[PDB]
């Protein structure tokens, strides 16, 4: 199917406490494979999936010298923010910047993404069209002036279309394994009465692999995306994920609800019922 | 767009100055003269790519869109993840361009050196 | 600018008393990345707690999954406690094998 | 493979 | 000053792409790659000569204004009065001014092309 | 004693009538060597004194080049500020540009100056340091940061103080005989009857180089602005000046007053009665 | 924008001596904008051949202009100089008076 | 001697 490589960077100033806290992380679709940690003791890219691990020592410095590049840019931009919002150097303030590249079932280009935020709100993001920027107030538009001046748009456009999908191939080769699994769903159901008149039935999915999963309830056939709690898909801790999906029943009409998972890894979606 | 026109104008005689500013005339500097016409070539070759790049694109031109993306991405190769350019040499020049490679990659890391050590000195 | 984080308790694997598995506490959808996650054995926080690596969703809210080696047993009782700007009290959310 | 650098805001 | 040296190494990166981006990597490249070797070097020390002139705390330097002055005035003449400063130097000379009078031509029509409404 | 040289540009735009309107003049002190105007035939730069006849047509095809591309940039000028302000096509504006090099008697470098004026009132300007600006405005607040992104006031300050007065200089010795001459004023004294009790005198000078020139009244010995008139003064036509000072007199009073006349061509300065 | 008016001066390059060529002069000085129209006067009549200098301008921006053209004075003949420009009512004529 | 050129507004 599709895939998506991403970059994932968070800059925290640390009033008072020193230099600001920078962290990185990147993913091939659901699967992490590398990060990077102001605070921690290497002061280096670090593999955090075995199969990233094959690559050369050479290969590691150079991520090891992109990835304080952004990390000392980071710090720098802390500073010009707090100058562009006018805000004294007493608080903590969060820098966040996302960009990575999707590609289709052939594995050519489908998208490129690039977006910063200030504080939990968008600053300045790239179109989809990789040419124009997106700026939310008046000091996105100052930066969004300095990036067009310095044909940041243009840079990052032969960066999606080239080496992001370059290497979105490369490490779907080398982890072939892992990244291009399918892990089914293990199903299964549970039975809560709430009252002596309610109760709760709950549809499990558990170790599946990729995230993208969907869990409905239906009547007597008909769906219920009115009267059925639904969780946030969550990890397990072991690269899988786990998801479930509960509703509320009169009790003694359970045989009237079925429960339907739908997902990659099923050839055909699978239909549950109480016992 | 007028703008995009008038920024590439505006650019280009930006970069003259700093050619023209430290251009010493003497003799046995007819070398540094000989770099600077280059650098004016240079100069505007890359104009007219923005030209083509942005501004319409007057047709009657062939994007550099594709060439950057080739060019950024042997480069990330070349400088940084080390992973092996295709088709670059034959065994009569393999030496002559495995060793300005080689080069090439000291003065870009050298260059990064050069430009965060003075964010470190004054910019922090 | 701000939002509250979300939490669910559970183990890695299905629960079986004397079967060595993960606790594992997920906190998402928060901001600023600034938390405070323990994991609680009996009201006791557990020490050596491990946390992923701070990562984001795209509406740039904070996810962050911590966890644990236990064994479950019948009568220990686990729980997650989190803290944040955004909560007026630390919130307590028990383990349940739903 | 990152970004062989970022550009300031 | 904090924003002088912040804007000279956002120069350097400006003109890094602009140098990258042109540039095709393989043997037949080679003359190609060791010019824009150069052009490296000369962005770092105009980078550097910017920080001698423009920083006001800063350590010893040669600052460039009487450089910046003789090459201007030197400029002027050799393009443009020919008031006079062997046969190699004269010759590269009359190159570089019919190339300076080419990139005004360059310039100009940019502006004539696409810069005027009228 | 000390001299300048100085150029002065004026750009009209004709909305509806056609190319904007330049018009360029050089001038060493109070003589003008050099006109450009783009209504002419020749489309060059052309002589205005006679001892710059003498330069080669290389020079003049210099300086022809580099007006040239004065003209051509004062064109964009016009549409720039004409969307800076928010202004209609249909009016006309004005920009104009003054620049030069003052030097000593010892013919070395006193200071520098560049000033652009939109609409017949300051817009923007080197100050004294040839580093900074003065923006009038918020418009010019725009000009003044792309002027320091392009190191504008670094080319000035190395124009200054080399190439103009370098050529200043060479100017002052091919045109010896008549910059550095000086004549004297040739002075007189007018009276007419003003009304039945009053009468004017008028105190004339004539043909003096340079325009400099101090022209004051004193009745017994002190000096007067009541009843004083004092024309600007004027250019002959043929490389001198005018200027006269009227003072009306209580007729019969006339022998009280005396005019002085203060000028570099006067070995003392002059007094001039009424006889 | 306030416009600037004109300062007008008629007067003769030199001093005037009937019979003797002489040239008449107008020195148009402190107007803006540019846009002027000037003419020399001979009793009542415009000259035909009238040269001014190229435009300049003074410190604070205002523009002046010297119109001329040659002349022999007589006994009888009357000079003046007639100015428009648009921060005025009406044309402004000046007389020469070889005071 | 003119500058050699100017820069736009």
């Amino acid at each position: 199917g599709s895939h998506s490589m991403r970059y994932f960077f968070t800059s925290v100033s640390r009033p008072g406490r020193g230099e600001p806290r920078f962290i990185a992380v990147g993913y091939v679709d659901d699967t992490q494979f590398v990060r990077f940690d102001s605070d921690a003791a290497s002061q280096r890219m670090e593999p955090r999936a075995p199969w990233i691990e094959q690559e050369g020592p050479e290969y590691w410095d150079g991520e090891t010298r992109k990835v304080k590049a952004h990390s000392q840019t980071h710090r720098v931009d802390l500073g010009t923010l707090r100058g562009y919002y006018n805000q004294s150097e007493a608080g903590s303030h969060t820098v966040q910047r996302m960009y990575g590249c999707d590609v289709g079932s052939d594995w050519r280009f489908l998208r490129g993404y690039h977006q910063y935020a200030y504080d939990g709100k968008d600053y300045i993001a790239l179109k989809e069209d990789l040419r124009s920027w997106t700026a939310a107030d008046m000091a996105a538009q100052t930066t969004k002036h300095k990036w067009e001046a310095a044909h940041v748009a243009e840079q990052l456009r032969a960066y999606l279309e080239g080496t992001c999908v370059e290497w979105l191939r490369r490490y779907l080769e080398n982890g072939k394994e892992t990244l291009q699994r399918t892990d089914a769903p293990k199903t299964h159901m549970t039975h809560h009465a709430v009252s002596d008149h309610e109760a709760t039935l709950r549809c499990w999915a558990l170790s599946f692999y990729p995230a993208e999963i969907t869990l409905t309830w239906q009547r007597d056939g008909e769906d219920q995306t009115q009267d059925t709690e639904l969780v946030e898909t969550r990890p397990a801790g072991d690269g899988t994920f786990q998801k479930w999906a509960a509703v509320v029943v009169p009790s003694g009409q359970e045989q009237r609800y079925t429960c339907h998972v739908q997902h990659e890894g099923l050839p055909k979606p699978l239909t549950l019922r109480w016992e | 767009d007028k703008e995009i026109a008038k920024e590439i104008f505006n650019m280009m005689f930006m970069l003259l100055w700093r050619v023209f500013r430290s251009q010493r005339i003497d003799a046995n500097n007819v070398e540094l003269i000989k770099f600077n016409i280059r650098v004016l070539d240079w100069i505007m070759a890359e104009a007219d790519n923005d030209l083509c790049y942005f501004i319409g694109t007057h047709d009657k031109c062939e994007n550099p869109k594709e060439q950057w993306v080739a060019n950024y991405q042997n480069l990330n190769n070349v400088v940084f993840t080390n992973k092996e350019l295709e088709d670059i040499y034959d065994l009569s020049n393999k030496e002559e361009t495995k060793e300005v490679l080689k080069k090439f990659k000291e003065k870009v890391n050298q260059f990064y050196r050069h430009a965060f050590d003075i964010i470190n000195k004054y910019g922090l | 600018i701000q939002r509250t984080p979300k939490i669910q308790v559970y183990s890695r694997h299905p629960a079986e008393n004397g079967k060595s598995n993960f606790l594992n506490c997920y906190v998402s959808g928060f901001h600023p990345s600034d938390i405070e996650v323990d994991l609680l054995k009996n009201g006791e926080r557990i020490e050596k707690v491990e946390h992923s690596d701070l990562s984001f969703s795209k509406d740039w809210s904070f996810y962050l999954l911590y966890y644990t080696e236990f064994t479950p047993t019948e009568k220990d009782e686990y729980a997650c406690r989190v803290n944040h700007v955004t909560l007026s009290q630390p919130k307590i959310v028990k383990w349940d094998r739903d | 493979s990152l970004l062989m650098w970022i550009t300031q805001v």
